């Protein structure tokens, strides 16, 4: 009980100020989850949006953003998964125009991805958004390939409804979260927009299940 | 039995703990992005460790006590010198030599560091080469943890195999093969004889092994016990086991009997971490609640 | 991934040099190491509050 | 590694005032507390003022309170002290010191060139005897001799030991009695009971020579010995 | 006549009460255990429990005590405490929804600011301004002379009925603009919404109108028989004790009901909000729990010992 002591306490208490202020500059940012695949266009959603895992920061209006692009991790999936709990949305990139390729087909276990991961118990309540990707060139092609089941016209209108039908169907027990679904032209001007109205439709959300009416 | 002091004091999601070559201190690891060494006995915080990285899953205090490693998903290893002159901690290298993620760091000595990653391999780092002298390969699943000797010289380590395979520092040669864990490998800890070792896992079990035997000696199992185990320690004198498990509490084992000896039912939140002191004198529990409390 | 089951099983041939021991005798190792360290152990024999630093 | 140096120190008129203030660079200042410590002309260091990391606790001496004022910047990393009512014991060589406080850290570790600064109860420790005739390398002791006892009701004693080179910057041997500090050799070692302490200097050789101190943290007060040379 | 209206209207005042207070004293023991979590919510709810019940459960006491027929044996020092208690109590109970909902309206248009500036350190401060604001706005109640009934003072004097027609004017007109405002813009920012759906809208919709309405029908004509009769009061200083009489019928009446809503305000709370049902299911399991009335394993070695 000297001046070490009382020396001490002012640097553990400076230490905390710093801490709290670190920590109410950090709450702010949104995260954001990017679960691109193989030819997913992450490419193309960094430009658009424009060893480890990287980690973009992107400002959009008044709200920040870092997305943490979880890539070639190589690893098992649940081991790290429950890192990202905090996490408010989980972006999906699915190309549509790859049907014609087993190495089986991609989209079918590109399915069974997006199925273990919307039925994960740690993601009770994310809301899940699925972007798509080269469907200019599903038109060009198009159905037995990969979906014969359809059993309809090669309209390119009626099939990306059916594939997009049936990847949202693929929902059991996310009845609290909410698929959002968007068309990715690929070259539309912000798909942000389709994200900035989905993080604030979460946000919306998340106020009204903090003030007891949700 | 109790609780005696509690130090709580972080933000969120305080994932593992290692206590100080002191008994005194223990370094608090969150992923947050904030690495706190902490103080048992006057509850106060004496360092602070910005990351570069905010994704970490270990840490590691020397037991020199001059350096602090903590690492992450990035496959970059990072060690801080915190009684730098300036008085700021500095990371001393940059370590990026493995394909996965880095799920345990340790320390064998201050140039001789062993890591424990996810791209099915261990490797021995030096500081002032940052190139591995000895990598040890040979398990299939990712490594997530390992326990070091008294001696730092024989350590075990366990991956997603069911299986532990312990290794030689030197010559980088596997010297054991145990198997007998039906699930994944949570944590292990060493036996401070250097002799045995026992391990739980996500099987509900906590099963004893001795080194020499590479033969399961027997196997903690109850019918309550549903949930799986994240982290082991002994006591410094056995006839114990410290047990996290995913009951969100502890469990205390005898060694050698294994009856319902110590219940510890604190944490709210799941235990992530739990560690012995090196002189035994106290139980660390760690947890995602932003919580730290300290029984004897 | 026929090549890749090699390096797996080199490191079980490898492992065939395995040293011995009793596991009566081993858990000999357990009961001995007991009362060596049962002095300092403070949850069988804890330590009063003249020792104890936790108050 | 670590800079720090005084700014003006000169000429005052009695009783007046002069801005001094030691410059810093190269360490977290913003983390580290800081002191002062005077070195009257001829005989005697003894401690001025503390100013903490967060500038929450300042303390002052028994002619420190009031007429002298203590200030900081950490953007421009330095140090400020105001004194006032300068007279002839208040012109000392101040020396501006850091001092990192927690468990394990080496306080008063580094001290800047000094303010050449001329015009015109409390604990009473005293080393015993002020100048020793020595030979280098035999082994010679020395003992500062306190009044009350330095042992905490924790068990640790906190009192720290300096060396002052002759008529350069000094250094610290060895800190709360049982811990050697970095770019010491270990020839030096502290010793005695948990009232009376006294050094053990073995093997000494021509750069051991000046002035050696005492210094302790059980209380605030230190008001430790006057010195003690060490001559050839 | 007013002696038997007045003995049954607190006879079920004490029955309205007994109705009312462990209500009361759950939603005080669940705000507590949820300032544990870091919500600006929990902290008003904690110090709306703490402007609830302090007067409304000890007036049952009082009442079985004697049916006060204005007779006064105490230094009266004691129910001018009570006057400034249920004065206070009814002025930072209108001022503090007004100022959670004002609360709701910036979180759901201006979400960005609002987590900023939803620190529980904001909530108590200004929690604490508002309790200074009152006591400042309630301090000229005490400096009123004529203090031999705690009630109300508008029979004998004039001015002291323009002060209370100033307590009206900044404790009652302006916050039924507040709650009418920021509830209307509380509407039209979740009907402006696409995240919600119609079960959302309808609930939020549902409960806003019931605690403004509530509000209204049961505070409002107690400031409408306030305002008249400080007008009649005014015009008529100089058939007065019938005409007062009927007044203070009105007035206790009004009372009854304006007590009725404020024992009500976490009743409706927890009836409007689905987080109260999960936590009072929660609770009630706890309860059984810790009173051990299932006593089914003591059920099963009965079964065992008899054979
Ligand atoms: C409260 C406003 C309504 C006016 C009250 C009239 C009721 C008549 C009661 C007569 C008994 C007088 C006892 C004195 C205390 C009191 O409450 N006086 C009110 C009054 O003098 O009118």
């Amino acid at each position: 009980l000297s001046a070490e002591d009382k020396a001490a306490v002012e640097r553990s208490k400076m230490i905390d100020r710093n801490l709290r202020e670190d920590g109410e500059k950090a709450a702010r940012e949104v995260k954001l989850l990017l679960l691109g695949a193989g030819e997913s266009g992450k490419s193309t959603i960094v430009k658009q949006m424009k060893t480890g895992i990287v980690e973009t920061h992107f400002t959009f209006k008044d709200l920040h953003f870092k997305m943490f692009d979880v890539g070639a991790q190589r690893s098992e999936r649940k081991k790290w998964i429950h890192c990202f709990e905090g996490v408010t949305a989980i972006i999906f990139c699915v190309a549509l125009s790859d049907y014609d390729l087993v190495l089986m087909n991609r989209m079918h276990e590109s399915m069974k991805l997006f199925d273990s991961i919307c039925n994960n118990k740690w993601f009770t309540d994310t809301s899940i958004i699925l972007f798509l990707n080269k469907k200019d060139l599903f038109e060009e092609k198009i159905l037995t390939i990969c979906y014969p089941e359809y059993a309809g016209s090669n309209t390119y209108e009626e099939a990306a409804a059916y594939i997009q039908c049936q990847f949202e169907d693929l929902n059991k027990r996310k009845d609290t979260k909410e698929i959002y679904t968007h068309f990715t032209c690929s070259t539309d001007t912000k798909n942000v927009q389709f994200v900035f109205d989905a993080v604030t439709d979460v946000i919306i959300k998340n106020n009204l299940k903090d003030c007891g009416l949700f | 039995m109790r609780t005696r002091r509690t130090l709580r004091g972080h933000l969120a999601k305080i994932y593992a703990m290692h206590w100080g070559t002191d008994s005194r201190l223990l370094v608090s690891a969150s992923q947050d992005g904030k690495l706190i060494i902490w103080d048992s006995y006057t509850t106060n915080k004496v360092h602070a460790i910005p990351l570069r990285s905010s994704w970490v899953m270990t840490c590691a205090y020397a037991p020199s006590g001059n350096y602090v490693a903590c690492g992450g998903l990035d496959n970059i290893c990072s060690i801080y010198n915190l009684k730098t002159r300036e008085g700021n901690v500095r990371v001393s290298r940059e370590l990026a030599g493995h394909t996965g993620y880095l799920s345990c760091c340790r320390f064998l000595d201050d140039n001789q560091i062993v890591t424990s990653s996810g791209d099915t391999t261990c490797a021995l780092w030096d500081i002032e080469t940052g190139q591995q002298t000895t990598t040890f390969t040979g398990h299939t699943g990712d490594v997530m943890s390992l326990s070091l000797a008294p001696d730092t010289r024989l350590f075990v380590s366990g991956a997603c195999d069911a299986s532990a395979k312990l290794w030689d520092v030197r010559e980088g040669m596997c010297r054991q093969t145990f198997t007998g864990h039906e699930s994944d490998i949570n944590a292990i800890c060493f036996f401070p004889n250097g002799n045995a070792f026992a391990t739980g896992s996500d099987d509900a079990t906590c099963r004893l092994f001795d080194l020499r035997a590479d033969q399961e000696l027997m196997t903690y199992s109850h019918d309550n016990i549903i949930c799986g185990i994240t982290s082991v320690s002994f006591s410094k004198s056995g006839r114990l086991l410290l047990a996290g498990y995913d009951d969100f509490n502890c469990n205390v084992w005898d060694a050698l009997k294994a009856d319902r000896a110590g219940v510890l039912a604190g944490h709210d939140n799941r235990v992530s971490c739990l560690g012995v002191t090196d002189d035994g004198m106290a139980v660390a529990t760690g947890s995602w609640d932003s919580f730290l409390k300290i029984w004897n | 991934s026929i090549a890749q089951a090699r390096k797996l099983v080199e490191q079980l041939k490898m492992e065939a040099n395995i040293d011995r021991i009793k596991v009566s005798k081993a858990a000999a190792d357990l009961m001995a190491y007991c009362e060596a360290h049962a002095k300092e152990d403070p949850l069988l024999t804890p330590v009063p509050a003249s020792e104890n630093p936790f108050r | 590694d670590v800079q720090l140096v005084e700014s003006g120190g000169g000429l005052v008129q009695p009783g007046g005032s002069r801005k001094l203030s030691c410059s810093a660079s190269g360490f977290a200042f913003s983390s580290f507390g800081m002191h002062w410590v005077r070195q009257a002309p001829e005989k005697g260091l003894e401690w001025v003022a503390y100013i903490s990391s967060g500038s929450g606790t300042i303390y002052y001496a028994d002619t420190v309170k009031g007429r002298f004022t203590i200030s900081r910047d950490d953007p421009k990393n330095t140090l400020f002290l105001q004194m006032t009512s300068l007279r002839s014991e208040d012109t000392a060589m101040y020396y501006c010191v850091r001092s990192i406080y927690y468990y394990g850290s080496s306080p008063f570790d580094f001290w800047g060139q000094g303010t050449t600064l001329t015009v015109s109860s409390d604990i009473v420790m005293t080393q015993a005897t002020s100048s020793v005739p020595v030979t280098p390398g035999e082994s010679v002791s020395i003992s500062c001799r306190s009044s009350k006892s330095l042992l905490h009701s924790n068990g640790n004693t906190y009192l720290y030991w300096f060396l002052q080179r002759p008529g350069q910057s000094p250094q610290l041997l060895i800190y709360r009695m049982s811990n050697l500090a970095s770019g010491v050799p270990d020839r030096f070692s502290g010793s005695g009971s948990g009232t009376a302490f006294t050094l053990t200097i073995s093997r000494l050789e021509a750069e051991d020579v000046g002035v050696y101190y005492c210094m302790q943290h059980l209380e605030y007060p230190l008001t430790f010995g006057a010195g003690t040379k060490l001559e050839l | 006549s007013f002696e038997e209206s007045r003995i049954v209207l607190v006879v079920v005042y004490s029955a309205v009460c007994t109705l009312g207070v462990p209500a009361n004293c759950l939603t005080a023991w669940l705000a507590l255990l949820q300032v544990l979590q870091g919500n600006v919510l929990a902290v008003y709810l904690l110090c709306l429990a703490l402007c609830e019940l302090l007067y409304t459960g000890t007036l049952p006491l009082w009442v079985i005590y004697i049916r006060n027929q204005h007779r006064w044996t105490l230094g009266l020092l004691a129910c001018k405490v009570t006057a400034y208690i249920f004065f206070c109590n009814i002025y930072v109970s209108i001022l503090f929804l007004c100022c959670i909902s004002c609360d709701r309206f910036v979180a759901v248009v201006y979400a960005l600011e609002s987590r900023g500036r939803r620190r529980r350190r904001t909530a108590i401060l200004i929690s604490a301004c508002i309790f200074i604001l009152v006591g400042i706005v309630h301090y000229p109640v005490f400096q009123t002379e004529d203090k031999e009934t705690c009630f109300d003072m508008l029979q004998m004097d004039s001015r002291i009925a323009g002060y209370y027609y100033a307590r009206f004017t900044v404790g009652f007109a302006i916050p039924l603009s507040i709650i009418a405002f920021t509830n209307h813009r509380i509407f039209r920012s979740i009907k402006q919404s696409m995240g919600l759906s119609a079960a959302q809208k309808a609930k939020v919709k549902h409960s806003a109108i019931a605690v403004v309405v509530i509000f209204l029908v049961c505070f409002a004509p107690y400031h409408l028989v306030l305002l008249v009769k400080a007008a009649a009061f005014s015009y008529y200083r100089g058939a007065m004790c019938g005409l007062e009489e009927r007044l203070y019928t009105a007035s206790v009446v009004f009372l009854c009901l304006s007590t009725v809503n404020g024992v009500a305000d976490p009743i409706i709370y927890v009836l409007a909000t689905d987080h109260s049902r999960q936590e009072v299911s929660r609770i009630h399991k706890g309860w059984k729990e810790w009173s051990m009335k299932t006593d089914v394993t003591r059920l099963t070695h009965s079964r065992d010992t008899e054979e």
